[PDB]
């Protein structure tokens, strides 16, 4: 409310896992949709 | 009419609004601060003209080019080919002195997750590729956190904010190369292959990521993009030199009293925004030795230059030397700067990909030959063979990288030839 | 050195014991299915990120599963993993201390902190502690080069560093507590150290300037 | 009905679209030097030899990957382009090693016959080479690392010609090294072929290894017959005695390949 600028609130990195960023990747993926496909399964295919 | 001082930007007129983190970096936050607003009626305007807007604001590549950014985004207006198209944010951020990327990333997600929907909506793009380095996994990790909540918020994925467009923001992660700021490099690397960069007689718009067309841009570009948009070209375009327009963020290091970053008008005087938003280099303006503008790619430039020279492209170009990426480097006179570009050219060897052979080679070779220069185990003529090495290795390189190694010892040499010359004579004296 | 040739050796050898958890595995086809079909290749850089997590190092066998799960010549895994740096393919320490040394980072004396890594630590640039905890390696810029000399601890930057706020990190990794990410002294993360020279007003909400039609 | 008129040092030439600025200059005739670009394998364009001037650009295109457009005059031997090549040489004949009278490429070498023609005929490199740990791939091509110019040729005839994908690269900078990384040998009916591909002595045949010099023997024209497809080789014979067998170009029934029970 005061327009507090003297304080930082970007710590909620601190509590970041290794997994944190694969793991947020995961449950995301429902809300993408059908990827492109270009036919043959593989280039070697 | 026309203004003269370019400088002292407003606080009004600012794109990134939360450069160190006052304010609240998600949804809610970004909102509170103009961002993600209005969006459907962008999008709805139509492609062309975000493109012609673009074009009027003037916006030059922020990346550490300087093609215009509306000619470049321009250049996939083309038709549909069944090959989907595809947008990519550069945000490997390798280049030494940079650190604007990394800020906007972790402090103003949403501005560029609304970069990303704008620009492949301009561009016909059927999702987004934001490729940020391995390093910043904290950075990543927030990105991805303010890409969820505009996800759930419906802003991008199916239905883009109601208008009808479908696109998705992927964020690739690096793995540790300074190469992979290259785009064509970042885009094999996306591919799965190494970062080596590829030649471009075909051109991203034509042939990118998995062979469909893909356009890399860089962070700040397409994070103003929407502010572009909203604000309109023209505000842009006020700011700034002309065919200089627009407002950069200064990344402000080395031997400045308050390193920091400042988000500042183009063709600002380099004396004010060091005394101003950094504090001066340490020592005073008289204790400054040597200044590199733009990152390890542009060459350094002395003091004597660094009286008078605004920050824009072709005023630093005037200067023999290039704006690049924005990254302040001072050095003051208790620098060895022999020293600080041998450092640089190590630096340059250590992420040189391999791939043509005046890079590979001929960088090595640079190291070596400034390793010596810095114990002054030479004589004058290797002094003029580093010169005919660096000019051998401009032009004839795969990508940029050569060049931008080549382009410190051309800076150093031309600047500082007594230093090398007197160093190299007291090694002889020494050596009796 | 880092020698680009994979000798086999009893710890690390084709048989060496390595898989991937299950979550992993759900991880692995997630991240798989982020990239367009018949291009299953974009995904070795991410996977094979991934089997570093839950092993810490690359064995030649995590190289060999990686390239069996993403259906790709072994070579082609190999040749981005030697390529990349933050691939680890010899073991590491559970801390790997890299310090940027290039030259934005070097003229404010990060050798004054390498130093005092190499004191506390009594581990020569390039080692590993007996102990196994801490690995001091040197790295080129990792970005943060407005600020002081940072260093980079796994997965943590540590910026604004002076030889005694490391001498407080170091010794509180040795006890397990985790030091607090972000510069080691007074700036949040890349103000001014003297002030705010910038966004003193509140930034103006939902519409300002916004042009007439948009 | 699609032909693009093109200049090489001002005669003006017919070429079908898409046409590299390197064919177009063996249309003249001028063959233009390069060693990473091979007419069977895929354009890599990182030799960086084939680094030509294009009249009115400044700016030496790579003609071994870049297509030709209307009105281009390719001025092969313009001082920029001798410069150029000059300089991309001394760049390849930095780190080379001093081997050529141990070499087997010695006298058929492609480096050291564009170094006689387009290269300089001395040297301003005054510092330490660097050297490569030799590695193994079989009985039949027997490597010597530190004379490779990382062409990357083998690995794209591994990759395409044998199907086989065994063959990369490791590392960047000048410590990136082609080759296996682990330890397999390059097993394949088409693997000797490698060797005629690597154009210095990286990669030479281990039966002829150390036993004929290129300019001493006798070239004759023949016919395999291990095989029922009948590629044409050449026995070169010193002597009166067999010492290897090279593949003879016919572009239908062997192309310029030959098997290794032929070779
Ligand atoms: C060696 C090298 C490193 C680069 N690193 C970056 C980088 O870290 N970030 C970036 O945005 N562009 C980088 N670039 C520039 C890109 O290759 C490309 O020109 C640019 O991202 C295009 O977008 P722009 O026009 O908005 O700058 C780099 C270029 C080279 C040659
Ligand atoms: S200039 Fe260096 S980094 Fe760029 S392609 Fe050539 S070898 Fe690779
Ligand atoms: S490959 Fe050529 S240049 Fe190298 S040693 Fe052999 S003959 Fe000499
Ligand atoms: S071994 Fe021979 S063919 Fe293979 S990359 Fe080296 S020089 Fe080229
Ligand atoms: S120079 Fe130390 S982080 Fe970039
Ligand atoms: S032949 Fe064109 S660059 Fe190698
Ligand atoms: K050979």
């Amino acid at each position: 409310e005061p327009f507090d600028n003297s304080t930082y609130r970007n710590l909620q990195h601190h509590e970041y896992s290794t997994y944190t960023f694969l793991d947020l990747n995961v449950e995301l993926s429902k809300f993408r949709m059908p990827q492109p496909s270009s036919g043959r399964q593989s280039p070697r295919h | 009419p026309k203004k003269t001082s370019f400088g002292s930007l407003k606080d009004e007129d600012r794109i990134f609004t939360n450069l160190y983190g006052r304010h609240d970096w998600r949804l809610k936050g970004a909102q509170s601060r103009g961002d993600w607003y209005k969006t459907k009626e962008i999008l709805l305007k139509g492609p062309d003209w975000i493109l012609g807007e673009v074009k009027t604001s003037g916006l030059r590549g922020r990346g550490g080019a300087g093609f215009p950014t509306g000619l470049k985004w321009s250049f996939m207006n083309k038709p549909s080919d069944g090959r989907p198209k595809y947008l990519v944010v550069n945000a490997d951020e390798g280049e030494p002195g940079t650190c604007k990327d990394r800020e906007i990333i972790r402090h103003d997600p949403h501005k560029l997750v609304e970069g990303c929907l704008v620009g492949g909506r301009a561009m016909g793009a059927r999702a987004a590729y934001i490729y940020i380095r391995g390093e910043f996994y904290n950075e990543a990790s927030n990105l991805q956190v303010a890409i969820r909540e505009a996800y759930e918020a419906g802003l991008i994925g199916k239905n883009a904010c109601g208008s009808g467009y479908d696109f998705d923001v992927f964020v690739v992660r690096g793995a540790g190369a300074y190469i992979c700021g290259e785009e064509t490099a970042l885009i094999e690397s996306i591919e799965g292959k190494q970062g080596k960069p590829r030649l471009k007689p075909p051109f991203p718009a034509d042939v990118g990521v998995f062979g469909c067309p893909t356009t890399v841009a860089n962070v700040e570009t397409v994070a103003v993009s929407p502010t572009i948009c909203r604000r309109g070209g023209a505000w842009f375009a006020s700011f700034g030199r002309e065919r200089n327009s627009g407002t950069k963020l200064f990344n402000i290091s080395g031997h400045v009293n308050h390193p920091c970053t400042v988000e500042e008008e183009m063709s600002v005087p380099l004396k004010e925004l060091i005394e101003k938003h950094a504090g001066g280099v340490i020592g005073g303006w008289d204790n400054l030795l040597a200044v590199i503008p733009g990152g390890s790619s542009t060459p350094l430039i002395p003091k004597s230059v660094c009286e008078t020279v605004l920050m824009d492209f072709d005023a630093l170009v005037q200067a023999q030397t290039g704006l690049g990426t924005a990254a302040v480097i001072v050095m003051d006179r208790s620098t060895d700067i022999v020293k600080a570009i041998a450092r640089l050219i190590e630096f340059y060897k250590h992420e040189s990909c391999g791939q043509c052979t005046p890079c590979r080679e001929g960088v090595d070779w640079m190291n070596k030959v400034m390793a010596r220069f810095v114990k002054g185990d030479a004589r004058p003529a290797e002094i003029d063979s580093l010169w005919e090495i660096s000019k051998q290795i401009e032009g004839h390189t795969i990508c940029a990288l050569g060049d931008g190694a080549a382009w410190p010892v051309q800076g150093l040499i031309r600047h500082f030839r007594p230093e090398l010359e007197e160093r190299m004579q007291q090694f002889a004296l020494q050596h009796q | 050195g880092a020698l680009f040739v994979h000798r086999d050796t009893p710890e690390n050898n084709p048989d060496t014991p390595f898989d991937f958890t299950p979550e992993n595995y759900k991880r692995i086809e997630a991240i798989v299915k982020n990239y367009p079909e018949g291009h299953k290749a974009a995904a070795v850089l991410p996977v094979l990120d991934l089997a570093q997590r839950q092993n810490g190092w690359l064995p030649i066998s995590a190289m060999n599963k990686v390239a069996e799960i993403l259906q790709v010549p072994p070579m082609r895994v190999y040749e981005v993993a030697t390529f990349y740096t933050m691939y680890n393919r010899k073991p590491v320490g559970k801390y790997h201390i890299q310090v940027c040394t290039t030259t934005p980072c070097m003229l404010r004396n990060s050798d004054s902190i390498l130093e005092a890594i190499q004191k506390k630590l009594g581990i020569k640039v390039g080692e590993t502690t007996p102990d196994k905890l801490f690995t001091l390696i040197e790295v080129e810029c990792l970005g943060a080069c407005v600020n002081a000399p940072m260093v980079q601890i796994n997965d943590n930057y540590y910026e604004d560093l002076t030889p005694k706020d490391i001498e407080e990190i170091i010794d509180e990794l040795k006890a397990g507590k985790i030091p607090k990410p972000g510069p080691r002294s007074g700036r949040f993360s890349c103000e001014p150290a003297g002030g705010l020279t910038s966004l003193t007003e509140p930034p103006k909400g939902p519409g300002f300037g916004v042009q007439a039609g948009l | 009905s699609n032909l693009i008129e093109v200049f090489v040092d001002g005669q003006s030439v017919m070429v079908e679209p898409g046409t590299t600025v390197l064919q177009a200059c063996e249309k003249v005739g001028m063959q233009i030097p390069r060693f990473c670009y091979h007419e069977r394998l895929s354009v890599a364009g990182n030799c960086r030899m084939c680094l030509v001037e294009i009249e009115k650009a400044p700016k030496v295109v790579a003609a071994c990957a870049m297509p030709v457009m209307k009105g281009w005059n390719i001025l092969t031997n313009s001082e920029k382009s001798k410069k150029a090549r000059e300089g991309v040489m001394e760049f390849l004949l930095a780190n080379h090693p001093l081997d050529c009278p141990i070499c087997d490429q010695g006298g058929e070498c492609d480096l050291q016959d564009q170094s006689m023609m387009f290269g300089s005929d001395r040297s301003r490199f005054l510092e330490g080479k660097r050297a490569v740990e030799d590695k193994n791939i079989g009985p039949l091509v027997k490597t010597i690392m530190t004379r490779c110019i990382q062409c990357t040729r083998c690995i794209r005839f591994a990759s395409e010609i044998a199907g086989v994908d065994d063959l990369g690269t490791t590392g960047r900078g000048n410590d990136m090294q082609v080759g296996t990384y682990i330890e397999k040998m390059f097993m394949s009916e088409l693997s000797g072929n490698i060797i005629d591909i690597c154009p210095v002595g990286a990669l030479t045949s281990k039966p002829y290894a150390f036993t004929a010099r290129p300019w001493e023997t006798r070239k004759t024209e023949s016919i395999d017959v291990m095989d029922a497809v009948g590629s044409n080789i050449v026995v070169s014979t010193r002597t009166g005695e067999v010492m290897r067998i090279l593949p003879r170009m016919h572009e239908d029934i062997n192309e310029e390949w030959i098997s290794d029970k032929t070779r």
